[PDB]
């Protein structure tokens, strides 16, 4: 059983495989992070106007209670798992739009046309906390913030890996779970001391300590799972820029394609303006028939590999 | 922001780029065929291998992430 | 100096080449099992098709970055 | 100017050949494929044409960024 | 000044783009035989995904030296 | 003059070169495939021909460019 | 200001790229033989880890050279 | 400026040898299926023989760009 | 001046990649073939894992030369 | 003076690719010529012709080295 | 010193790892099929050991060069 | 001096070793097809043999430039 | 005293490397069905193994050409 919020989201994870008796489900935060590191992905509120229109085509056959079946994808869903996805749609909808009026995004942006919000580069009223496609000062902001959210998601990940293990008495989960904790504060020690704050009073004692627990687990993990799976562990910290990564592509994109049809507008005026808007209207539609999977696709997959796999999932 | 860097870190971040874009070309080469192989006649398939085309598309991804963060670095 | 043009005219050169390279290795492997498919069973033509229209986003990309040191240019 | 001319013209030739090189390499298993299609049946000429003729858009590509060079020779 | 400021750029190019290569290089093989092994039987998703997402750790040692020496500037 | 005239005949030098080796990439399979489909019946000349020359558009652009090149030469 | 520091970062990234091109290409074949073997036989997860583990000592000492070379830097 | 007169050389070294590459990678596969037709019916000799000659036009082509490049010495 | 320490670093950046390089090109096969040997006898193990770490001596060799360029400066 | 170099470098990429090439043919025709050998000898004629037909690369690399070491 | 000591170590560098990368595409075909010759008979040992170890002598023809090319340096 | 002499001798080197890169391609597949006609039969021995050692003329036509370039030296 | 001796460095280093790179590439196949022809046999020891030496003059005149590039300095 589960919340009616958080019902929706279960296909989400019961697609993959079942928990064990007396484990922990990791349904619970997935309607609380997928949906809103997917809006900060996409950034957008002119694409979010497509998703909520989509949306809305798609809540008639729940409304009129039909299958929904198309040949050349070879699905037939139920209207009451079209009421899920729909669900899941118009609550990623409310993410989007909250992050694109901070990305300053209107299908690419307005900010060309009209200064709607403010900028220091155009004056104004109260300016961007973060922009979108400056990435001389918001890379790190973004950067550093992504790998707060990793170290976070990891964290809680194999916390609930300890509980488990405290819970089952086999002490093995919760010591390898302890010492992975210990190499995941050494190494961030370690990256915080590179490029930064050298050799801080603070950090050298917290990695040596980090170290040391992380080395206390050797005595259940001699050979196997103690040396080569931290790699992995960095590895999953770290693989979580692809937020910024995703989102600054697709805004510099968007901000190229909205940039041509608004030059063609300019080139001519009479005329140049509509079939600017045309051109602009269905190369974005060719974009957007190509990355929403993949848009859709990494934030669940890191939820998938990085969150699921702590706990044996 | 000197000339001959402006041009070295286009270079960088195009190599950059068309490396990460050859990566990305030659996983989803064997992806693919072997997806269109698994829909060839198991048409429900359709999702598993969506996803498997779509995974290694984060090459490419921190590609550009390096690309326009060099960008900026100018 | 004056190299500026030139090195960057180089990097979206070989930026946008090698990006149409991933591409074009992509669509050989993809399109030569959609052909098959298709010649088992024309049911499969928008299967084959799409899965080989989305490789396009290397090259798409490419060319976006190439754009990108245009702006440069 | 320079060397300015000589390197844009190097950038736009290395443009042009890798994505020739790409939709090449593309081409060689597409056209195999449907050649070998075609000897075995006539009737699907029209699909294994057009899935060969579809990778010459990285060559356009590599065209038009060429061109967009060659303006600023 | 000088010309170190943009060879680091070069420097990070290689570094991203070569890991890149090699995850891509290694996941194509990896991918194919993980979803042929899918489509033998579905219970083999856990272990095929895992397999397959295991090479990334090769790039993300590449963004990290990417990164490193960056912040090396 | 220096590199300014120098430069140009590298760039059209690879711009026809690997333009070639792409276009000849896409004839070999192309080519075996064909000439496999000619021994098997002697019906399949025209198919397999014009599925031969249709990558030679790839020499036929390179050598566009490089005609547009030498033209600044 | 100087050059020494922009090649010591491009050969460290190029050493970083081709220990991982290195691993990668390794680790192509060994888990694609990995995974095979898994798909008939659960029992082979523990061989197949730690046979297609070891290749990243190739990575390992890339990056150690990369280190002790930018504590050159 | 002596360098002037050097490049060119180079320009049309490599003009040639991609492209005489490019045909040389186009010969191996359809002189392979050429000579296993012949092995098996002594008929196909003259289909063989075009078919193997037929990508020797990107070398002519290399020629044609290297001589090109002579007359500017 | 100076700019012999970023050779220097390039060339012990060479000399380990494309020797790791060579050797996962070597692991791959050595690997998958051990991998396939153990999936159906475990007693080869031994004899699979000397012949998979055996082409560890070109990193070795890489390394012991890398390490001679460091100590030279 | 600074040319000679140069046209050193055009003259053995000419001469090192068109050999590349030419091997890179008669590795698959040298291949299939003698495993047509070994089934029936009678076809020595076409399999030495069809191995000799690619040297053609290397007489152009060839005369395209020389003139440039006349140039030289 | 000059640019002489270098590229002296670029030529150290490079002259091993290609030795090494030809020394592992060689071990790569011969270890797979010496394992798998082990894989079924044990008496074959001997052969195969030094089939896998002799091809290693370009290494040493490789690196014998680098020590000469470091005794100059 | 004059940078004339280490360019001459980049040039006769890259001269040969592409020259033995190609007829080791060559002699890869040539000189495994012969030593399996060996195996099959014994009187093999002479036609195998020529075939092997035809391919030595790419190192032959190398060498003889490289030494006639060395003549400038 | 100028690039010239770095220059000589690096083109017998590469000489060497290509040589090796090429007599790998023969000795990979050759060696592998040399190795397997023994398995099945043992009376074709000594004609394996005089094919796989065979190949080896690449190194053999690789190496040459460097000792007399080492010579002018």
């Amino acid at each position: 059983d589960n919340p009616p919020w958080a019902k929706p989201f279960e296909l989400l994870v019961s697609f993959l495989n079942t928990p064990k008796y007396g484990t922990f489900d990791p349904t619970p935060v997935v309607p609380v992070f997928f949906p809103f590191w997917f809006g900060m992905i996409v950034g957008d509120i002119g694409y979010a106007l497509l998703f909520y229109l989509v949306g809305r085509w798609l809540s008639g056959y729940v409304k009129r209670n039909e299958p929904l079946v198309i040949d050349l994808f070879a699905l037939k869903l139920k209207p009451q798992v079209i009421g899920k996805l729909v669900h899941i749609l118009n609550w990623m909808v409310f993410w989007t739009v909250v992050w694109g009026v901070i990305y300053g995004e209107f299908f690419g942006t307005f900010l060309e046309h009209l200064g709607v919000f403010g900028t220091p580069e155009h004056p104004g009223l109260i300016p961007i906390l973060i922009h979108r496609i400056d990435t001389a000062k918001t890379a790190n902001l973004l950067i550093l913030l992504s790998v707060a959210f990793g170290v976070v998601l990891v964290f809680f990940g194999l916390a609930l890996r300890a509980y488990l293990g405290l819970k089952h008495r086999h002490m093995a989960h919760f010591w390898e779970g302890v010492g992975y904790l210990g190499g995941l504060v050494g190494v961030l020690a370690l990256a915080a001391s590179y490029l930064g704050n050298l050799q801080a009073g603070w950090l050298q004692g917290l990695m040596y300590l980090g170290f040391g627990v992380f080395l206390l687990a050797v005595l259940m993990s001699r050979i196997w799972l103690m040396i080569p799976e931290i790699f992995t562990q960095a590895g999953h910290i770290l693989s979580h820029i692809r937020i910024y990564a995703v989102g600054a592509a697709g805004g510099i994109l968007a901000g190229l394609l909205t940039d041509v049809g608004f030059a063609l507008a300019e080139r001519l005026g009479l005329l140049g303006v509509l079939l600017g808007l045309l051109v602009a209207g269905v190369l974005h539609l060719l974009i957007l028939l190509l990355t929403t999977l993949g848009h859709m696709l990494q934030p669940i997959r890191l939820l998938w590999v990085e969150f699921f796999t702590k706990f044996g999932f | 922001s000197g000339g001959l860097d402006r041009g070295l870190i286009a270079v960088g971040m195009g190599l950059a780029v068309g490396l990460a874009a050859l990566g990305t070309g030659v996983a989803q080469a064997r992806i693919g065929a072997a997806g269109v192989g698994a829909i060839a006649e198991d048409r429900s398939n359709f999702g598993t291998a969506l996803i498997f085309l779509l995974l290694p598309e984060t090459l490419v991804i921190f590609g550009l992430l390096i690309a326009f963060i060099l960008n900026g670095r100018l």
